[PDB]
DNA sequence: CTGTCCTCTGGCGA
DNA sequence: TCGCCAGAGGACAGCGAGTCAGCAA
RNA sequence: UGCUGACU
């Protein structure tokens, strides 16, 4: 579905029809569908995911003459554009029309109403405007949502277009979809220049990338040395700071150091080299003065409370809680829960350092995910609205520190005071492209994030928004390896649209068929069907030995061990929910097993990935026939015809849609390109959009 | 780096040849041993050589040296290697034991094997506290770049048999390795004169500069030869009488202004 | 191309599309015959190897 | 109870290394037995007889 | 001395139940009795199995019927393995 | 194959359940000297605190403690459930009853 | 033949050089064999190992 | 990224 | 008993030409 | 002056 209708065979009789200049009642849906993942994350983005974002904020308490004032933003609303005051007349509405014919931003209003207490028993709720955000085309937050093509064509608009971009000056900037290395899943990594980080480091570590909600992304790597210990370093405003590890699980666990032992050691408890590791870890640094929760939490707090930034009046136990809660494992909100997952990490880095794992190249798509324009609007917007609240309480504090008790008549003259802000920093970010930020967003880019989209043809436009760009930094580079087209890009990277030039291997195209993920879903009842399908919980009784058993992962957190006779079945199951709509499983969630031999082959163990960001492809599910959804790590485990006689009994799990589904859209605008040479069609793709 | 010394062609020297080329290559503890058996203060070793059937074909080797190396060089370089992990952590038989032991203050007795190393073991014991972990890891990466014997610079030969039409009697002994005094004992089994190698910096210690100006304009030849360009043989002389102008082989580049 | 020349041509695709057991096992120097499923297992290991260099051969 | 010789058994954390006879009483709750146990762990372990090995590999 | 566990305020001792005589210790270490730990899914109605055959050894598919629905139950029976669950008894010897 | 027919004798309201015990650092050695003590919570007419319950074990060295509410109740109470089967060996018949698991660990406060 | 670096083009995480076929396959198809010819064009599996090796001379 | 160049750097018989 | 053969990492400095445009600080 | 595109 969504691919039938597809023609067979061109036709030339709809041009000379009697209805060719008439608007039609609807819109195409087949070029509504190629700007999707760009509106569809930003309607996300402003409303769903902005209240989420606000949630977090933490209360910005802070200390005004012998007072401590506390500061919450209870909600945030983005306006649709409209004439600024009043001052203006005859309608109120604003539509992309013009900002092209003047110069200027179309642009909607963010306001949010703060609530301050002093102590928590004298209250207002003050309601600031903060700023102008831009606003997408056909967003939600805009004045053309919802009008046929003959009622866009009055006010004066393309009757087929996908807006899907921003006009800052009227530029119709086109923030395109880079590419992150995963989200909420640990990737074991062989890098050398990891040694140089301190005198006992080894080259092995594996990195996770978290993200909560589309508004924080943290990036903590934990580093194996040579002794058998391993380090965790965690990032805070760009400066790397490395715990051991130990002092992290007994902070998250309040657990006996036996237990947490038991836990690193689950799948191979006859190693004596890591058993004696481990015991070097809770021991050697632990034991040396902290034995009880609350004294790492002490220690812990001590040693970061000076860059952690802390209040004052904070005791060092509730400054540990803010260096966990802001910097390890955002995703997960349990501590129990990021305990499990840094143990799983744990247990990897050893199996990649005995060679009993194969390391994941990070620049296969299979450990690879796409950045959309939602998260990066979302990620800027949390991070400006707490550098503003930062901002209002700096004025605060430094004008008077004088007798609130009056001064509750110029509280809202203050806050205005500094909420001049959020306006100009946000344009920034959309006219210039580069980023500005204490946090780097967890992104390791800052330029290039937005482009000018330019109508040179309509074949130039619709390829800003299917580009997909490995990254900005990488066109300064000796080695040419994340320039390769490796098999795993199978019809999720066009092989041909790629520029020729600089560029080449760097700036890709996805294919017709391919998509991004951007639904979100509750993932509630998930953990608990995954436990009648034959999964045993993280907390116990496997019913073997923790080597035949693979660790069931979902979105992070680490359901746990389903038998290792039992996870084909089960991966079978999932997905033959999925596919029929069954359960609640999302239509496309990517059910992973990696099988476990006794080869070096990737660490074993059934994932189940729903995440907002994952490119997914339609395929014909055999044995069903029901049109399934495939994602980049799922495809390296299915066999997949192509044409049909290359159907097979055993062998041909699924089969693709159509023959050409692993060309890109302009790439196949080329008539007959299977009888020219390859060169020549990459020089095509570049050659149709000039 | 290489080396092509032709072979003389002559009967003696085409014999001798094959004991050569088994003579060069490089024999390292690890090419001979099946596997390792560490018990553990008191860490017990034993090495469990291979069997003669599929290694001493073609290097020459014999068990009784193979045997002697671990007694004067591998159980010292394991104390030297365990010194190095602890300053930072915080009727015949019995003369070899008994001279063994003269030199180290851990080892108990070995072993002995009069049936072609049937079991061959070592025990150490620290008895007050040192770290014990699988130290297997330690007896592993030692025993790697543990080799027996090996002329200094050479990792391998071989007797690529024809290189010529015209005449083609010619052998060639190849070598992945560059030692060229090292070749100098076998002036009746190999070609000295003839002796080439890619180094330059080799040649221009053994044989001078005027010899290596000649080495550096073949090397520039062979080198665009591979793609079939063919600079003018005037252009090679005038770099390599550039480079080597003042007596010495001088890159061209930051370092050579 | 003449036909009757592209016959020739098709029968010698044909008769390539069975050349790759003989191949790889004869490369693994395995016993010239009776493993169908050793040969996949070898190649297999040498592909996840860490010198990788009876992957080449 | 069935935790063997680096945890206190019934408690939690992880002892200390041995210098004086006594079971080295952990930093939290000292309660001390089996001053130095009844065997030395003795380990079992070989390396692999594929790469290292010109043994095992004759045909196969 | 060690830090006796303290019951906090809102907690009371539950008393044995001598009104259970069959999860009695006594009941439990009959030679004809054998205890069998039990794990299922949260939604697992036990309903479902009555007066069918649950296996004592491997595996088997069971057929339950729930609200008038046909359930399918893979069930797994094996060795107890070191570490699992202790059953608690009341005990006439223990106070 | 051997079998045994099902039944669900179970608890009379509901009410009733038996106990499972797991303790966090391993098996314990002489189960027979521990004495365990079962406490509920005195508030019957929250059901949010009628099914709190903590369990104590105290042995001469040291106190376990296992709650099936907070931070100390895991996830495997919930997701999972647990029965014990009584088996009379005789008959053939399993007699199926709710369990409660707790999960122990040991005492101590500054 | 299709060479990439001196070699064959290389296999997946799993053994498969392509989705499309069988993992560790023996064929010499699945190895960047193309037999078609541009007079007749290249089946969709020879356009990719084409377009590989296009692309590692770009 | 890769190379030289550079700066040390403590370690056994004379 | 520390000088010189060996031995280690750290630092720096290079990374093809030449064109055209726009946008923005 | 820089970042984005682009040409041989």
């Amino acid at each position: 579905s969504r691919w039938r209708n597809l023609p067979s065979g061109p036709s030339l009789k709809h041009l000379t029809d009697p209805s060719y200049g008439i608007p039609r009642e609807q819109q195409k849906a087949a070029l509504q569908e190629l700007t999707r993942a760009h509106v569809e994350s930003f309607n996300y983005a402003v409303h769903e995911g902005l209240g989420l974002a606000v949630q977090a904020i933490p209360p910005f308490e802070f200390a005004f003459k012998d007072e401590r004032i506390s500061f919450t933003i209870l909600d945030a609303v983005i306006s649709p554009p409209t004439v600024p005051k009043g001052t203006i007349c005859k309608e109120a509405n604003v539509y992309p029309a013009e900002c092209r014919g003047r110069r200027s931003t179309y642009r909607g209003k963010l306001t949010a109403d703060i609530n301050w207490a002093v102590n928590g028993i004298s209250k207002g709720i003050i309601k600031q405007f903060l700023g102008y955000v831009p606003i997408m085309v056909k967003s939600k937050l805009c004045n053309l949502r919802n009008l046929p093509p003959q009622a866009l064509i009055e006010h004066h608009e393309e009757a087929e277009e996908m807006g899907g971009y921003f006009i800052i000056n009227g530029i119709e900037k086109v923030i395109r979809m880079l590419i992150m290395p995963r989200r909420n899943f640990p990737i074991a990594m062989i890098r050398p220049k990891w040694k140089t980080r301190g005198p006992g480091y080894t080259q092995y570590g594996v990195s996770m990338h978290c993200v909560r909600e589309e508004h924080s992304a943290v990036n903590m790597n934990l580093h194996y040395l040579e002794n058998g210990t391993v380090m965790l370093n965690f990032i805070y405003r760009k400066e790397l700071f490395f715990l051991p590890l130990g002092f992290a699980l007994k902070a998250l666990v309040s657990f006996s150091d036996y237990q947490i032992f038991q836990e690193l050691i689950k799948g191979k408890e006859d190693d004596s080299f890591l058993r004696n590791s481990v015991s070097q870890m809770l021991r050697i640094v632990m034991e040396e003065g902290c034995s009880t929760q609350k004294q790492v939490l002490n220690y812990l707090g001590e040693c970061f409370r000076v860059k952690l930034n802390v209040p004052d009046w904070y005791p060092n136990e509730q400054a540990a809680e803010f260096l966990f809660n802001q910097c390890i494992c955002i995703h997960l909100k349990s501590n129990t829960e990021k305990f499990y997952m840094l143990c799983l990490m744990t247990r990897k880095l050893f199996a990649l350092a005995k060679g009993e794992c194969m390391e994941d190249n990070p620049d296969s798509l299979v450990n690879q995910e796409v950045l959309t324009p939602g998260q990066l609007f979302l990620m800027f917007l949390k991070e400006k609205l707490e550098g503003w609240l930062v901002s209002i309480k700096i004025a605060f504090d430094k004008k008077a520190q004088k007798t609130s008790v009056s001064m509750n008549t110029d509280n809202l003259m203050r806050i205005f005071t500094m909420g001049i802000d959020l306006t100009k920093p946000f344009e920034y970010l959309f006219a210039t492209g580069n980023l500005r930020s204490k946090t780097g967003l967890g992104l390791l880019q800052d330029s290039g994030l937005c482009v000018v989209a330019d109508k040179l043809n309509f074949i130039r436009y619709l390829s800003h928004f299917r580009c997909v760009h490995r990254g900005a930094d990488f066109a300064k580079m000796r080695t040419t390896t994340v320039r390769r087209l490796l098999p795993e890009s199978w019809g999720f990277l066009c092989p041909v649209h790629t520029p020729d030039g600089e560029p080449c291997g760097l700036m890709n195209h996805l294919t017709a068929v391919c998509e991004v993920v951007t639904q979100f879903v509750y993932t509630a009842s998930i953990p608990a069907l995954l436990c009648n399908l034959g999964v045993t919980p993280i907390d116990g009784a496997p019913h073997r030995s923790y080597s035949e058993c693979y660790p069931v992962l979902l979105d992070g957190v680490m359901v746990g061990w389903v038998d290792k006779d039992l996870a084909p079945g089960i991966a079978d199951s999932l997905r033959h929910f999925k596919v029929l709509r069954e359960k609640r499983i999302p239509p496309w969630m990517e059910v992973v097993l990696i099988p476990m031999t006794g080869k070096p082959s990737l660490y074993p163990g059934l994932f189940l990935f729903t995440t907002p960001c994952r490119l997914v492809r339609p395929v014909q599910n055999l044995a069903l026939g029901k049109e399934e959804l495939i994602g980049t790590m799922e495809q390296i485990f299915m066999n997949v015809a192509i044409f049909e006689d290359e159907v097979f009994a055993g062998v041909t799990t699924h089969q693709e849609l159509f023959p050409h589904s692993l060309l890109s859209v302009i790439a196949n605008f080329i008539p007959f390109s299977d009888h020219n040479q390859s060169p020549r069609n990459m020089y095509q793709c570049q050659m149709g959009k000039q | 780096p290489m080396m092509s010394v032709p072979v003389l062609n002559t009967k003696k020297a085409l014999k001798r040849v094959k004991s050569l080329k088994k003579q060069l290559t490089r024999v390292c503890l690890g090419e001979v041993l099946q596997k390792i058996d560490v018990q553990e203060q008191v860490y017990q070793l034993r090495f469990q050589f291979l069997p003669h059937a599929y290694y001493q074909q073609e290097k020459c080797l014999r068990p009784e040296d193979i045997l002697r190396f671990m007694e004067t060089r591998f159980f010292k370089l394991l104390m030297e290697s365990i010194k190095k992990k602890n300053n930072k952590a915080s009727e015949a038989m019995e003369r070899r034991v008994q001279a063994v032991r003269e030199i180290h203050p851990f080892i108990d007795d070995y072993q002995y094997d009069t049936e072609e190393s049937l079991w061959c073991q070592v025990t150490v014991k620290l008895p007050l506290m040192k770290i014990n972990f699988d130290m297997s890891s330690l007896v592993v990466s030692l025993a790697h770049g543990a080799v027996i014997y090996a002329t200094k610079g050479i990792t391998r030969c071989l007797l690529n048999e024809t290189t010529n039409n015209k005449n083609e009697k010619e052998l060639v002994l190849n070598t992945e390795g560059i030692n060229l005094p090292e070749l100098f004992k076998y002036a009746e089994v190999l070609d000295l004169r003839r002796l080439y190698s890619n180094d330059i910096h080799a040649i221009a210690n053994t044989y001078g500069i005027e010899a290596a100006l000649r080495v550096i304009e073949k090397e520039i030849k062979d080198v665009f030869a591979v793609y079939g360009i063919a600079v003018d043989p005037r252009h090679l002389s005038l770099v390599a009488d550039y480079m080597c102008f003042e007596g010495v082989y001088k890159p061209l580049n930051r370092f050579g202004i | 191309v003449k036909p009757k020349a592209d016959v020739k041509r098709q029968r010698i695709i044909e008769e390539s599309t069975h050349c790759g057991p003989q191949a790889v096992r004869a490369a693994l120097n395995l016993p010239e015959a009776a493993s169908y499923d050793e040969v996949r297992g070898k190649w297999q290991d040498a592909h996840l190897g860490k010198d990788q260099r009876d992957f080449n051969m | 109870a069935n935790t063997c010789s680096s945890f206190q058994s019934d408690l939690d954390f992880c002892s200390d290394c041995g210098s004086v006879l006594p079971l080295p009483g952990a930093q939290d709750t000292v309660t001390c037995i089996r001053c130095g146990f009844n065997i030395n762990v003795r380990d079992f372990e070989g390396k692999v007889v594929k790469t290292s090995v010109v043994f095992h590999q004759l045909g196969t | 001395d060690a830090a006796r566990f303290s019951c906090p305020p809102n907690f009371t001792a539950k008393p044995p139940a001598s009104e259970s005589p069959r999860f009695s210790l006594e009941a439990l270490t009959g030679p004809d009795t054998e205890l069998w730990l039990i794990q299922a899914p949260a939604d697992f109605a036990p309903e479902c199995f009555n007066g069918r055959h649950v296996p004592l050894s491997g595996s088997q598919i069971v057929k339950g019927k729930l609200a008038g629905k046909r359930h399918r139950y893979r069930v797994l029976s094996s060795c107890p393995q070191a570490g699992e669950a202790t059953l608690l008894a009341p005990s006439t010897e223990a106070g | 194959l051997p079998s045994a027919r099902w039944q669900y004798c179970g608890a009379p309201d509901g009410s009733q359940r038996a106990v499972l015990v797991q303790f966090s650092n391993g098996k314990l050695q002489s189960p027979g000297n521990m004495r365990f003590t079962l406490y509920e919570n005195k508030d019957s007419t929250n059901p949010r605190k009628r099914n709190q319950r903590i369990l104590a074990a105290e042995t001469d060295r040291l106190s376990y403690v296992g709650n099936n509410f907070g931070t100390g109740a895991l996830k495997c109470n919930t997701l999972c459930r647990h029965f014990v089967g009584i088996l009379n060996k005789t008959s053939g018949q399993m007699e199926v009853y709710d369990a409660e698991l707790f999960n122990m660990q040991p005492l101590f406060s500054d | 033949q299709i060479e990439l670096e001196g070699r064959r083009p290389p296999l997946m995480a799993s053994g498969k050089s392509l989705p499309c076929f069988e993992p560790y396959e023996f064929t010499p198809r699945a190895g960047g064999f193309v037999t078609g010819r541009f007079l007749t064009g290249i089946k969709p599996p020879e356009f990719f190992f084409h377009c590989m090796a296009g692309r590692e001379g770009l």
